[PDB]
């Protein structure tokens, strides 16, 4: 069918997830401007940093375990990771928590790639997560107001 | 309104009263329902969210439910301060819009129910000289204060050119309202039967007239 | 204190334009979806429009599509409604409402701003008699038609008759107000309504006789 990049929501999701997985593995934030999203992607990134770091801690045992069952060490292990992610994520009811758990797992998988000197595989991994998310949940994401709705859903307020 | 609600609900203090909200597969059937309470002259307040959740500050005597394409609001033990207007709301996937129900006035009965007193007046000859003809239908002494008025011209429905007043509280705490049918003198002259029909609490009170009088 | 405050309401001509504003305080404005909901005199709530936190998603009710434009300034904690090609059906109190992210419920509302779409000039009423067509007790009345603006005062026999009278609230009939007043008197020796419209300095008297 059509290229994913033909879809503005796909491109915007790819940029947010790629920026997220990268800074989680590198430990350094990207200063250059977002091409897509803009101020919306900038807000989504702030929320994803806050919420994401908490989900990685509360899902640590499950994450480390799933990493072992898939035993990632090379590029071809990312090819079999996608088909696992697709089946598990398509199963049942979608919610922002399940979506933020999927992105959190990828940040975990990217941290693992940074230690085993496979940083080149971060970009195709971010593409794989985006593929899973936007290709199975597009209509739900659009109804939920996309990345604007993700920020609205997880908003809390100080102090 | 896409969401259908009864215009009136009522009970005596301490009674359990229910308010229905009827929708469709694209709204109530695919989304959660919210309820708002509106006190006269004030802004709506959130009463129920996510079909059955009460926010902080809502008495636990208010409860909500949803089943298929319908929702219901229950008030368990009516109190005087519960007398207000109640609106249900749901997002509609087909319209990509919020749909609100038409609203229900909940009356806390502090008097026996009273049927409307209907009076129908023909246009005056002085008015007919301006080539306009207004039929006036006065409605008095009804309780609860909610009426539906429908006009019929030679037994056919009237959907345009009618204006009905909001009900107004009388000295005896019952309600009054008025309804108007404005026509040209030519339109008046070509029809013979005219009727003002007032539905109050399911029961219809009717008053008709004939042009030659 | 979490508050929303609407402004910009008032009288505007049909075909005219008006911009409404909503000032938000005590919360992170940029993290919520916002809505406009309106209520015409004595009618139900009608949702108008919504805008997501970063303005990416905007929706309108079919009744306002092509005429209304929603926008927000997050740097200013302000929400706007630009209304063009206004019609009499657009006359309503316009409320600003905050949406909860997790549930979509409208938790915080403003006090509202009244918008009146009216091109009417000062108009004196025409008084018409209300009498039955084709005993015991008889209901007579006065039709106070096509005046502007409100109010109008009605008495019966300059004050003598007060018992059995009903002065009905006014209603709009194409930009002008119409009101009526009835009186129930026993059958068979003079009945006259006294109508005054201070805004047009009008004093009219009508004897009602079937």
């Amino acid at each position: 069918g059509p290229l994913g990049s033909e879809d503005d929501l796909y491109r915007q999701s790819l940029e947010i997830i790629s920026r997220y997985l990268r800074e989680q593995a590198t430990g350094s934030k990207d200063s250059k401007p977002l091409g897509e999203a803009g101020a919306a992607g900038r807000r989504a990134l702030e929320t994803l940093r806050r919420v994401g770091d908490g989900v990685q801690r509360n899902h640590e045992t499950a994450f480390q375990g799933m990493l072992r069952k898939l035993d990632i060490k090379n590029e071809d292990d990312v090819k079999s990771l996608s088909r696992v992610m697709i089946h598990v994520f398509s199963d049942g009811v979608t919610n922002w928590g399940r979506i933020v758990t999927l992105i959190s797992f990828g940040a975990f998988v990217a941290k693992h790639l940074k230690t085993i000197n496979q940083e080149s595989c971060i970009e195709p991994l971010a593409e794989s997560i985006t593929d899973v998310l936007v290709r199975t949940k597009r209509d739900w994401l659009v109804k939920q107001r996309g990345w604007d709705g993700f920020v609205e859903f997880f908003h809390v307020e100080d102090l | 309104s896409v969401l259908t609600q009864p215009p009136s609900a009522s009970g005596t203090p301490g009674q359990r009263v229910t308010i229905s909200c009827s929708g469709s597969s694209s709204n109530i059937g695919s989304n959660t329902v919210n309820w708002y309470q509106q006190l006269p002259g004030t802004a709506p307040k959130l009463l129920i969210y996510s079909n059955n959740q009460r926010p902080s500050g809502v008495p636990d005597r208010f409860s909500g439910s949803k089943s298929g394409t319908s929702a219901s609001l229950a008030i368990s033990g009516l109190q005087s301060e519960d007398e207000a207007d109640y609106y249900c709301a749901a997002w509609d996937d087909s319209l990509n819009a919020w749909v609100f129900g038409g609203g229900t006035k909940l009356t806390v009965l502090g008097q026996p129910k009273s049927s409307p007193s209907v009076t129908l007046f023909p246009p005056s000859s002085e008015e007919l000289e301006t080539n306009k003809a207004t039929l006036v239908c006065t409605i008095t002494d009804f309780y609860p204060g909610v009426v539906t008025v429908d006009w019929k011209v030679d037994g056919t429905p009237v959907t345009q050119g009618m204006e009905t007043t909001q009900p107004s509280k009388q000295s005896n705490n019952k309600y009054m309202a008025s309804s108007y049918l404005t026509l040209t003198a030519r339109a008046w002259e070509r029809h013979s039967s005219y009727s003002c029909q007032v539905t109050h609490e399911g029961h219809t009170v009717e008053k008709s007239l004939s042009r030659a009088d | 204190q979490v508050t929303l405050k609407e402004s910009g309401g008032g009288l505007v001509k049909p075909g005219g334009s008006l911009r409404l504003s909503c000032a938000a305080s005590g919360f992170t404005f940029s993290s919520y979806s916002m809505n406009w909901v309106r209520q015409a005199p004595g009618k139900g709530l009608e949702w108008v429009s919504s805008i997501s936190s970063s303005s990416s998603y905007i929706y309108y009710a079919d009744s306002v599509k092509g005429r209304f434009t929603i926008s927000r300034d997050n740097a200013k904690n302000s929400l706007y409604l630009q209304m063009n090609s206004l019609r009499a059906e657009d006359t309503a109190v316009y409320y600003c409402a905050r949406q909860v992210g997790a549930t979509w419920a409208f938790d915080i509302w403003g006090q509202g701003t009244l918008v009146t779409v009216s091109a009417a000039k000062t108009t004196p009423p025409s008084v018409y008699p209300l009498a039955p067509g084709s005993n015991s007790m008889v209901t007579l009345g006065c039709l106070v038609k096509g005046y502007f603006p409100e109010p109008v005062t009605v008495t019966w026999n300059s004050g003598s008759l007060s018992s059995g009278v009903h002065t009905f609230p006014a209603v709009l009939q194409s930009d002008l107000y119409t009101l009526s007043s009835s009186v129930t008197v026993p059958s068979s020796e003079t009945v006259t309504c006294n109508v005054a419209h201070p805004a047009s300095s009008t004093k009219v008297d009508k004897k009602i006789v079937p």
